[PDB]
């Protein structure tokens, strides 16, 4: 199906406590392969995933270089940060930024993304089309102006077009037996009664990949959204996910409930009920 | 890979 | 600046069965600022050597981490996770349901 690769920085200043720690993760879709943290007691960009193992001492090498030279660069945006707030070099501040590239069956480019966020809020974007910004206040115009001037999107476009999806591609092919396999959830439902007049009816999925799931409860056909209690999903630490839906029945109605399972790894949406 | 920015600052 | 509350959410690895080793799970997401502190605990005590994911964060910034630890369930002991944030003002403490 369709793929994605992306990073993730968090730059976090922290003052009287050092230099702001910088921290950077990569996925390929909901699989972690790499990370760098500069806390660690000797830095390096380290492999996740079995299948970036392989890559030899020129990648680890370079990777490394690159993550020191960008919390070099992101230590610096904290101070201009300030700056550009009028704030106080007291008060401990973040920048996330998140870059990558979507590809579909064929490999070839969806769409690239590259967007910063400071103290949680978006801060520049760069737009779909690869050569303009989106920023979120006079601040970030500051940036923009700068990134214009400098043609900085065009680099970010031959990135994204480029080396992004040429990667992509390699790490795919190289960790095609778990990036390219999709587990079905595994699914059944529980039920709990709460009173003599109320039990819960609980649809569980086990055991996904990826993470994108929908679990619906209907009631005579009719999808009960406002009145359904939706987990979020979260991983399991095997690779896998979970997640489940709940809903609070009349004692006697339960057969006109039904949960519905849509799920990558499933040729057809299931459809399941309590079964005592 | 990761992208490499040089001398790009906010 | 504006900040998040963490959400909390106790389970394990697999489906618990008593004797029958496996990993317990506490996943804390959807807060900002990053700094979090997590435990787990046995019986109300501390586990130690408890590992967690590196740090990340979703579309719309906040982060989330994962705390695990390997253990055997029982009848009789009893787990959660304590997990305290810039947001709380004391330490909250989510027991570990088998059915949640």
């Amino acid at each position: 199906g369709s793929h994605s690769m992306r990073y993730f920085y968090t730059a976090m200043s922290r003052p009287g406590r050092g230099e702001p720690r910088f921290i950077a993760v990569g996925y390929v879709d909901d699989t972690q392969f790499v990370r760098f943290d500069s806390d660690a007691a000797s830095p390096r960009m380290a492999p996740r995933a079995p299948w970036i193992e392989q890559e030899g001492p020129e990648y680890w090498d370079g990777e490394t270089r690159n993550m020191k030279a960008s919390a070099q660069t992101y230590r610096e945006n904290l101070r201009i940060a300030l700056r550009y707030y009028n704030q106080s070099e007291a008060g401990s501040h973040i920048i996330q930024v998140m870059y990558g590239c979507d590809v579909g069956p064929d490999g070839r480019l969806l769409r690239g993304h590259d967007q910063s966020a400071y103290d949680g809020k978006d801060y520049i974007a760069l737009n779909e089309d690869l050569s303009s910004w989106t920023a979120a206040d006079t601040a970030a115009q500051i940036t923009q102006r700068k990134w214009e001037a400098a043609r900085v999107a065009e680099q970010l476009r031959a990135y994204l077009e480029g080396l992004c999806v040429e990667w992509l591609r390699r790490y795919l092919e190289n960790g095609k037996e778990t990036l390219q396999r999709a587990d079905p959830p595994k699914t059944h439902v529980t039920h709990h009664p709460i009173s003599d007049h109320e039990a819960t009816l609980r649809c569980w999925a086990l055991g996904f990949y990826p993470a994108e799931i929908t679990l619906t409860w209907q009631r005579d056909g009719e999808d009960q959204t406002q009145d359904t209690e939706l987990v979020e999903t979260r991983p399991a630490g095997d690779r896998t996910f979970q997640k489940w839906a709940a809903v609070v029945v009349p004692s006697g109605e339960e057969q006109r409930y039904t949960c519905h399972v849509q799920h990558e790894g499933l040729p057809k949406p299931l459809t399941l009920r309590w079964e005592p | 890979a990761s992208l490499n920015l040089p001398a790009v600052s906010w | 600046m504006i900040q998040r509350t963490p959400k909390i959410q106790v389970y394990s690895r697999h489906p618990a069965e008593n004797g029958k080793s496996n990993f317990l799970n506490c996943y804390v997401s959807g807060f900002h600022p990053s700094d979090i502190e997590v435990d787990l605990l046995k019986n109300g005590e501390r586990i130690e050597k408890v590992e967690h994911s590196d740090l990340s964060f979703s579309k719309d910034w906040s982060f989330y981490l994962l705390y695990y630890t390997e253990f055997t369930p029982t009848e009789k002991d009893e787990y959660a996770c304590r997990v305290n944030h810039v947001t709380l003002s004391q330490p909250k403490i989510v027991k570990w349901d088998r059915d949640m």
